[PDB]
RNA sequence: AGCUUUACUGCAGGCUGUCGCUGAGGACUCUCACUCCGGGAGGAGGACACCGAUAGCCGGGC
RNA sequence: GACUCGUACGGUCACUGAAUCCUGCCCAGUGCAGGUAUCUGAACACCUCGUACAAGAGGACGAAGGACCUGUCAACGGCGG
RNA sequence: GAAACAUCUCAGUAUCGGGAGGAACAGAAAACGCAACGUGAUGUCGUUAGUAACCGCGAGUGAACGCGAUACAGCCCAAAC
C-alpha cells in the first residue's frame, strides 16, 4: 500500500497534534558485548552447544510495519502498533 | 559337526590349575596368570570394586 | 649489598635473554640426549632451590625431569557417548607437568620424598624441570631441624598425595578466601567440583 | 560398522606378517673402509624365498661370508668385487660416479651406504644416464628419472630371474604356494561382496559399489577403499 | 538395536594458514638448532620438516 | 608398529571373473584429479575507529577449499518423448 | 530426568590408576568486605538458604561472608649482615 512521507497526528510527547514524518526502522548494528554475547562464548564447547547449536528460523508470507513517526517539531519520535503489509511505499 | 556335545569331546586340555599363591584352581598354566589372584601379573592382589555392591 | 644468588635470579627472570640464553642453547642439547629423569649434582638455579628448601648436605637430591609439553594424551571413545563427552583433541589433564615431573622423579628414587621443584626450560615439544628430594632415613636430615620434618611417617608419598607445593596449588589452595569454596580442605571432600 | 580389512593389516597379526623366520638374507651391499680392494668369489646360488629370485653366496678376502642380491650372469667360481676401483663388468658394485653412463644398473642405494633400495626384482634394471660432480641421474624402472647422489653404490647388470611375470599362475594352487612365502592375506573377497557393516561397497540386492570408486586423498582409514586419489579411470581417451 | 544417507548435531582423520621450537646475511643466500644417511670421519636436508597450539576446508571412518 | 630379511617383473586399493569373438555412444549431475585472470575464502600479525587499557566495529592481505575451466565411465551411472 | 532430545541432568556418581594414617586433608591471610573507629589460622556441627548465582532462563542446579557452637596454637626457612 501507499502512505504519506509526512501527516498530522498525534505526538505522545507534545501531548498536541502535530506534522509527523514517517521513517521505515533502520536496524541498528550490534556491539556483541551484551550478556548473551558473553554466554555463547562461555557457554560453547565440546559437541553440541544447546541453544547456541540452533539456527535462524522462517519468515512469514508477510511482515507487520516497521515504522517510526517523528514529530516534526519537537524531532521526538514515538512507535505504533504495525499492520501486515506485502509492501510500503510512501509518498514525497 | 554340533558345537553342543559332540564338540565337547575334544576338551582334553589342562589350562586353569591350583594357584601357588592362592590355592585357587585358577592359574592358566598357558598364560602363566592367575584370573583370580593377579599372580603372574600382577605384584598387588586381583581385586575390584564391582566384586559387590556399590554402597557395600 | 646484593647476594650473588640473585644474580642467577635475575637472569632467569628472562631465559630468552642474555648469556642465559646462550648456556639453554647449549644445554638442551645434550638434555634432549639424557634420559627421563637424571641425578644432578648441582642445581642449574641456586637461588631458586635453596629459596625452595635446598642445602648442599648429605641427603639432599636433585635430578632433572623431561616432561612432554602439550593436552591429554587421549584415546577416542569406544563406546556410546554424547557429543559433550565426545572430545579428545582438546581434552587437557588437570594436573599440571610440573606435577607429573615431580612424581615421575619420586618414582626413581623410591625411598627419597619430594621436596619441591622448579622450572628449568622448555624447547619445541617438552618441559625440564628439577626436582629436589630428600632421604628421610639419612641422619644428616633426621638431624636437621629445617628438614627433619619430613621424616615423619605422614610425609610419605606426600608427592602422590598432593602435598607437595607445586601440588597444592595444582588444587586450587592459593587463595585463603573467595574461589575455594570448593578447594579448601580438600578437593575429594567438596565433592570433586573445585 | 567393523573395520575393513585393510585396517586389520596394521595391527601386524600373524595372518598379515611375512614368514621372516624362513627368510635367508637381509640383501645389502658390503661396506668398505675405502680403498676397493674388497673383492670375493661366487660359492653358490640360492634361491631367495622373499623375492622368488635367485641369490648369490659369496666369499670375500676378509673371511666374510655373505649372500647378494646376484644380477643375471653370476656363476659359481666367479670373483666379484666391491669399491671404487672394482671393476666395470657384471656383478661388480661400486658408486654410480665410477660407472660408465649407459650401462644397467640394479641394486641402486637412494643415500649412499644404505645398502641399496631400487631396482632389486626379478629382471628389472635402473638406467644411469647423467653424471656429474653432483648429481647423477638414473631412470628407475617404473620409468622415473631418479636424481642421486654419485657416491650411491650400485651393483652392475640386470637383477637375475628375468621374465618370471611372463608365465601365468594357471591355477589358485600355485597362487597360494606362492602367497604363503609373502606378508599378504589370501584369497580376495571383492568389498562388493560383503555386508554394508563390513565395507563401504557392501550391501544391496544385488552386487554394485554404493557410491562412486575414485576416492579423496583425504579419505580416512576405514573409507578409503576402491580408486584412490585417481587422476582418471578407464581405457578410453 | 543393527544398517544407510546430500536427516540433525558432533567426534576422529586428511589437507591448509598461523604461533612456538627458530638461528645468521615477496623473492633469495647461509649454518648453528632440529631431522635423516654413514661404523666413523663424514654426507644430505635445514630453520623447513617433525613435534606442541590454533584457525579454515573436507570428513557416516565413528 | 605391520607391510618389510620386501623395492615397480614390487605391494597396496578396488572392479570383473577360464578360454574364444568382443566390449558402442555419453563428462550434463555426482565422484576423483589437474588448472585457475577474476570472485569467494579463517585465525595470528598489520592498519583505522573505539577504550588513558580492554571488550567491540571496520580495513588491508589471502592458504587449502569453493565459484569458473579442463581431464576422466573396465568412475557412480545414463542410453528417451 | 528433561514425559522425545543435543546443552543441561543422572554426576565428578559407578567403575578404574596411584598413595598415607590411626585418623587423613586443611591451617596462621598478597583473608574478610554485616564498608567498619569492624572481624582475625584451619577443620567440623547448627544456621545463613533453597537465599545470591547458574540454566534449551526449560527441567533442574546451588554457594559464601556473618552468626551460634566444638576445639583452640602458633611457628620455621630463603635473603640482608
Ligand atoms: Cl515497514
Ligand atoms: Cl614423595
Ligand atoms: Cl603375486
Ligand atoms: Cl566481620
Ligand atoms: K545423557
Ligand atoms: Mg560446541
Ligand atoms: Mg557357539
Ligand atoms: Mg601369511
Ligand atoms: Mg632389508
Ligand atoms: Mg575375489
Ligand atoms: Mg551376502
Ligand atoms: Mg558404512
Ligand atoms: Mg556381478
Ligand atoms: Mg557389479
Ligand atoms: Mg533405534
Ligand atoms: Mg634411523
Ligand atoms: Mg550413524
Ligand atoms: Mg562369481
Ligand atoms: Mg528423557
Ligand atoms: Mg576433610
Ligand atoms: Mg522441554
Ligand atoms: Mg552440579
Ligand atoms: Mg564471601
Ligand atoms: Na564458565
Ligand atoms: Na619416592
Ligand atoms: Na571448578
Ligand atoms: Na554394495
Ligand atoms: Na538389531
Ligand atoms: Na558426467
Ligand atoms: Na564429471
Ligand atoms: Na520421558
Ligand atoms: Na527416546
Ligand atoms: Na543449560
Amino acid at each position: 500500500m501507499q502512505m504519506p512521507r509526512r501527516f498530522n497526528t498525534y505526538c505522545p510527547h507534545c501531548n498536541e497534534h502535530q506534522e509527523h514524518e514517517v521513517e521505515k526502522v533502520r536496524s541498528g548494528r550490534q556491539t556483541g558485548m551484551k550478556w548473551i554475547d558473553r554466554q555463547r562464548e562461555r557457554n560453547s564447547g565440546i559437541g553440541n552447544d544447546g541453544k547456541f547449536s540452533k539456527v535462524p528460523g522462517g519468515d512469514k508470507p508477510t511482515k507487520k510495519t516497521d515504522l517510526k513517526y517523528r514529530c516534526g517539531e519537537c524531532g521526538k519520535a514515538h512507535l505504533r502498533e504495525g499492520w501486515r503489509a506485502g509492501r510500503l511505499e510512501f509518498q514525497e | 559337526t554340533g558345537a553342543g556335545t559332540p564338540s565337547q569331546g575334544k576338551k582334553n586340555t589342562t589350562t586353569h590349575t591350583k594357584c601357588r599363591r592362592c590355592g585357587e584352581k585358577s592359574y592358566h598354566t598357558k598364560k602363566k596368570v592367575c584370573s583370580s589372584c593377579g599372580f603372574g601379573k600382577s605384584a598387588k592382589r586381583r581385586d575390584y570394586e564391582w566384586q559387590s555392591k556399590a554402597g557395600e | 649489598a646484593r647476594s650473588a644468588y640473585s644474580y642467577i635470579r635475575d637472569a632467569w627472570e628472562n631465559p630468552g635473554d642474555g648469556q642465559l640464553a646462550e648456556l639453554q642453547w647449549q644445554r638442551q642439547q645434550e638434555w634432549r640426549n639424557e634420559g627421563a629423569v637424571e641425578r644432578i649434582e648441582r642445581p642449574t638455579r641456586l637461588d631458586k632451590a635453596r629459596s625452595q628448601g635446598y642445602k648442599a648436605k648429605q641427603g639432599v637430591i636433585v635430578a632433572r625431569v623431561s616432561v612432554r609439553k602439550g593436552s591429554a594424551r587421549k584415546r577416542r571413545h569406544k563406546a556410546g557417548r554424547r557429543s559433550k563427552r565426545q572430545g579428545v583433541t582438546r581434552i587437557t589433564r588437570r594436573k599440571d607437568i610440573q606435577r607429573v615431573a615431580e612424581e615421575r622423579a619420586s618414582r626413581t628414587f623410591p625411598n627419597l620424598r619430594v621436596l619441591n621443584s622448579y622450572s628449568v626450560g622448555q624447547d619445541g615439544r617438552q618441559k625440564w624441570h628439577e626436582v629436589i628430594l630428600i632421604d628421610p632415613n639419612h641422619p644428616a636430615i633426621q638431624n636437621d631441624d629445617d628438614l627433619s620434618w619430613i621424616c615423619a611417617d605422614d610425609q610419605a608419598d606426600r608427592v602422590f598425595r598432593g602435598l607437595t607445593g607445586a601440588g597444592r596449588r595444582n588444587r586450587g589452595l592459593s587463595g585463603k578466601g573467595k574461589g575455594s569454596e570448593k578447594t579448601r580442605p580438600s578437593l575429594r571432600s567438596n565433592g570433586g567440583k573445585g | 560398522g567393523r573395520r575393513i580389512q585393510g585396517q586389520r593389516r596394521g595391527r601386524g597379526t600373524s595372518t598379515f606378517r611375512a614368514p621372516s623366520h624362513r627368510y635367508k638374507a637381509d640383501l645389502e651391499h658390503r661396506k668398505v673402509e675405502d680403498g676397493d680392494v674388497i673383492a670375493g668369489t661366487v660359492v653358490d646360488i640360492e634361491h631367495d624365498p622373499a623375492r622368488s629370485a635367485p641369490v648369490a653366496a659369496v666369499e670375500f678376502e676378509d673371511g666374510d661370508r655373505r649372500l647378494i642380491l646376484a644380477p643375471e650372469g653370476v656363476g659359481v667360481g666367479d670373483e666379484l668385487q666391491v669399491g671404487v676401483s672394482a671393476e666395470i663388468a657384471p656383478g661388480n658394485t661400486l658408486p654410480l660416479a665410477e660407472i660408465p653412463e649407459g650401462v644397467p644398473v640394479c641394486n641402486v642405494e637412494s643415500s649412499p651406504g644404505d645398502g641399496g633400495k631400487f631396482a632389486r626384482a626379478s629382471g628389472v634394471n635402473a638406467q644411469l644416464l647423467t653424471h656429474d660432480r653432483n648429481v647423477a641421474v638414473v631412470k628407475l624402472p617404473s620409468g622415473e628419472m631418479k636424481r642421486l647422489d654419485p657416491q650411491c653404490r650400485a651393483t652392475i647388470g640386470v637383477v637375475a630371474g628375468g621374465g618370471r611375470t611372463d608365465k601365468p599362475f594357471v591355477k589358485a594352487g600355485n597362487k597360494h604356494h606362492k602367497m604363503k612365502a609373502r606378508g599378504t592375506k589370501w584369497p580376495n573377497v571383492r568389498g562388493v561382496a560383503m555386508n554394508a557393516v563390513d565395507h563401504p561397497f557392501g550391501g544391496g540386492g544385488r552386487q554394485h559399489p554404493g557410491k562412486p570408486k575414485s576416492i579423496s586423498r583425504n579419505a580416512p582409514p576405514g573409507r578409503k577403499v576402491g580408486d584412490i586419489a585417481s587422476k582418471r579411470t578407464g581405457r578410453g581417451g
